[PDB]
């Protein structure tokens, strides 16, 4: 009786694990495109700084900047594996991978 | 109920009305295309989330 | 040859909105007219200058109707309870939308719940 | 130098332009929907969630 218990504990340990694999795979996918978000801003920073660029080309490149932070603001506020809002907030997710407590 | 109205008197300026113009114009544009950044993005996200 | 007389619309706009009630009376609509470092200047819209605040009024060139602008965003627990426009930020064409002394953006502010978050 | 019988052929152009820009503007459409005539935002559901 006691190893048929640890083989079907063990077994769905195994199944939740690989969720769990998913989920950082879900968390990496929003970061990946917030990260090209912000290569983006940088050239532009970097753009941004000469002397001879005008206050009009200001406005647009804040403009920009404004819209690609707002993106970094909405695709980590509502993203969801399972209604669990991974980014939104910071806690711990603990995966029960074992048998055991 | 509108129209464009007979102008009163020549332009003052008729440079100053067309940078005017063309920032109003330049700028929506502008702004228009960083929606297409948003949605493209927004595209590669839901495919790595679909899978 | 003669200012423009601010409508009840105006200072009751503006009073309610921002700033305050003496304050309000006292301002006169202006046009504003920014202007570079270069030495361009650009020309936006109208205003409300109350005190040495700039509102975000639009003017009608028809009659004299001076239209005053709120963002309506629900505030500390209390339903549509609007502001008045700024025009300060960095650049200074921008319209500021003081909440609880606080100065967010219009947009940024454009119906947004501060009670929930 | 130009003349008035100049300008009255530049403001020709010039109100044919503008009508132009006014009529591109005032009738375009992506699935009935005119784009440009008025002002109004368009909601894009992009998610499950609401």
């Amino acid at each position: 009786n006691r190893f048929t218990a640890n083989i079907k504990g063990l077994t769905q340990a195994s199944r939740n694990a690989n969720d769990g694999i998913s989920i950082a795979q879900t968390t990496e996918g929003a970061l990946n495109e917030i990260n090209n978000n912000l290569q983006r801003v940088r050239e532009l920073a970097v753009q941004s700084a000469n002397s001879t660029n005008s206050q009009s080309d200001l406005d647009s490149i804040q403009a920009e900047i404004t819209q690609r932070l707002n993106e970094i603001d909405r695709v980590s506020g509502q993203t969801q594996f399972n209604g669990v809002k991974v980014l939104a907030q910071d806690n711990t997710l603990t995966i029960q991978v074992g048998a055991n407590d | 109920p509108e129209l464009a109205e007979a102008a009163a008197k020549t332009t003052e300026n008729p440079l100053q009305k067309i940078d005017a113009a063309l920032a109003q114009v330049d700028a929506l544009r502008s702004d228009l295309g960083a929606v297409q950044n948003r949605f493209n993005s927004a595209i590669t996200n839901l495919g790595n989330t679909v899978n | 040859d003669t200012p423009a007389v601010v409508s009840a619309d105006a200072k009751n706009a503006l009073i309610a909105g921002g700033v305050d009630a003496t304050d309000a009376n006292g301002a006169e609509l202006v046009k504003m007219s920014y202007t570079d470092k270069n030495g361009k200047t650009i020309e936006g819209g109208y205003a409300l200058k109350a005190g040495d605040k700039y509102y975000a009024a639009d003017y009608d060139e028809a009659t004299g109707a001076i239209k005053a602008k709120t963002t309506s965003y629900t505030a500390a627990d209390g339903t549509t309870k609007t502001a008045a426009n700024q025009l300060g930020g960095v650049d200074g064409k921008t319209e500021v939308v003081t909440i609880d002394g606080k100065t967010y953006n219009a947009s940024k502010a454009a119906g947004h719940d501060f009670k929930a978050q």
